[PDB]
């Protein structure tokens, strides 16, 4: 009986891969135990704040399944995502409805 | 012709957040290449911070360094705290 | 006695409809077959029969819309700098001479 | 083939510029816009056209449409 | 003469109009002929009782939409021909001079 | 209060460098605020890096390093 790494951390992306990835990489010539298990909780958490924020603008729209363009309302309303996600352009996103004070009637 | 990428793994967290809702192929792509992306930031300026200080190892602390020096503001506060608990319950399971 | 008279949305009622109908819209504006060729042309030049997926098309084009709502966005925040509401051709000027580009 | 750059009709490049949140799309923009896609445009596709090269690959794909943008920072999510 | 889809003038108010000629009624048959074929008269449609027991036509106004097509009768429609031209060009000119007496009450209604 | 140690005349010179012939007042006070905050974000990375030396002092290198991440790049202080 094999467990996974990621139950030894309590994660659901994988460990394992990104200890791969981190290896042939070569970001470094030597990588740790740690190291994987650290960025998957990390990458997870970033993958799920997004995903909350999308279950947050979809039900919104009232639609099913998250489509492109409830990722980019979440991410340009909220001022975190919008600084890393940034010089970012997702694909059929659109743009944050927004129009001037100055081009509003009188 | 095997392709690796983290769609059942998205698809998981996405079940523990919301046990309700679909997701679009798109969409899952955007999230793939996003993680891909910020994985890739993460894990170069790890790199980097590791050949400033003459090291030659990732330890869990670059990539600490790194993600407060990438994430912005609050981000990072919540990656870290979930980072740091994630390897105790690494190093606590063995 | 009393003449017909059409009824016309005032210049400007038309406008910010649109606005609002194209900012809850995603999909792409320039048209895919247009696009598709304004690149056959300015590839042709970088090198020949360039063949091209009909996703790097789409990707070259998200990325094109992508870039130009920015731009035009950055125009009219100069545009209204001057206290005008038209835009010209010296705000995607100087928003572009503030960008690094320039 | 030649000056299809036209194609990026007026109609639409304001249908961007409407979306870019502007009302009065004065003229004399129309032509400027169509150069500044027309040098987006051409560095993105010859960063593409090396990166082609480069893998002796003839197909330009958007595979490297994305590494381009990359390269100039305009990083585009939905492909790879 | 009249035609499927020609030109006509006709009457709208005190002014000239020019349309085109979509339907063509008969008031004997208590039927029409349409363009994209004799027809009766559809369920929401009908033609006013004061033309119907003359010879009709279906009529849409030249830079005007379709909420502006109607049935007019011969009192309201003439041919498209020269003398009709002439004195819609006429009326033009009538309305052209009732716009003048209007800017004229106008700028004495200023003073 | 450091930061009004920030002089009007010094923010005048930065504008005479910068080619401007007339400020205004309230530029003044508004060239600190955007001063400190962009301080305030190499600084930041600097030490994030001098923490991560372990050291407790920081070095010009820490520094040219949190130019490069934030993306302006410093020659002539090392690296």
């Amino acid at each position: 009986k094999a467990k996974t790494r990621s139950s030894r951390a309590g994660l659901q992306f994988p460990v394992g891969r990104v200890h791969r990835l981190l290896r042939k990489g070569n970001y470094a010539e030597r990588v740790g135990a740690g190291a994987p298990v650290y960025l998957a909780a990390v990458l997870e958490y970033l993958t799920a704040e997004i995903l909350e924020l999308a279950g947050n603008a979809a039900r919104d729209n009232k639609k099913t399944r998250i489509i492109p363009r409830h990722l980019q309302l979440a991410v340009r309303n909220d001022e975190e995502l919008n600084k890393l996600l940034g010089r970012v352009t997702i694909a059929q996103g659109g743009v944050l409805p927004n129009i001037q004070s100055v081009l509003l009637p009188k | 012709t095997r392709k690796e990428s983290y769609a059942i793994y998205v698809y998981k967290v996405l079940k523990q957040v919301h046990p309700d809702t679909g997701i679009s192929s798109k969409a899952m792509s955007i999230m793939n290449s996003f993680v891909n992306d910020v994985f890739e930031r993460i894990a170069g300026e790890a790199s980097r911070l590791a050949h400033y200080n003459k090291r030659s190892t990732i330890t869990s602390r670059e990539i600490q360094t790194a993600v407060r020096l990438l994430l912005p503001g609050e981000l990072a506060k919540h990656a870290v705290s979930e980072g740091t608990k994630a390897v105790t319950k690494y190093t606590s399971a063995k | 006695g009393g003449v017909k008279k059409p009824h016309r949305y005032r210049p400007g009622t038309v406008a910010l409809r649109e606005i609002r109908r194209y900012q809850k819209s995603t999909e792409l504006l320039i048209r895919k077959l247009p696009f598709q060729r304004l690149v056959r042309e300015i590839a042709q030049d970088f090198k020949t029969d360039l063949r091209f997926q009909s996703s790097a098309v789409m990707a070259l084009q998200e990325a094109s819309e992508a870039y130009l709502v920015a731009l035009f966005e950055d125009t009219n925040l100069a545009a209204i700098h001057a206290k005008r509401v038209t835009i010209m051709p010296k705000d995607i000027q100087l928003a572009r001479r503030i960008r690094g580009e320039r | 083939l030649r000056d299809n750059i036209q194609g990026i009709t007026k109609p639409a490049i304001r249908r961007l510029a409407r979306r870019g949140g502007v009302k009065r799309i004065s003229g004399l923009i129309y032509e400027e816009t169509r150069g500044v896609l027309k040098v987006f445009l051409e560095n993105v596709i010859r960063d593409a056209v090396t990166y082609t090269e480069h893998a002796k690959r003839k197909t330009v794909t958007a595979m490297d449409v994305v590494y381009a943008l990359k390269r100039q920072g305009r990083t585009l999510y939905g492909f790879g | 003469e009249f035609a499927l889809g020609g030109r006509c003038l006709a009457f709208h108010g005190p002014l000239m109009y020019e349309a085109k000629i979509l339907k063509i009624w008969d008031p004997s048959s208590k039927m029409y002929t349409s363009i994209p074929k004799p027809q009766k008269l559809g369920e929401d449609e009908s033609i006013p009782e004061e033309i119907i027991n003359g010879k009709c036509f279906f009529i849409h106004y030249q830079g005007w939409k379709s909420s502006w097509d109607e049935w007019v009768g011969y009192d309201r429609i003439r041919a498209y021909n020269e003398e009709n031209i002439a004195m819609k060009k006429r009326l033009a000119n009538e309305a052209k001079e009732a716009k003048k007496s209007l800017l004229e009450q106008q700028k004495k209604k200023k003073l």
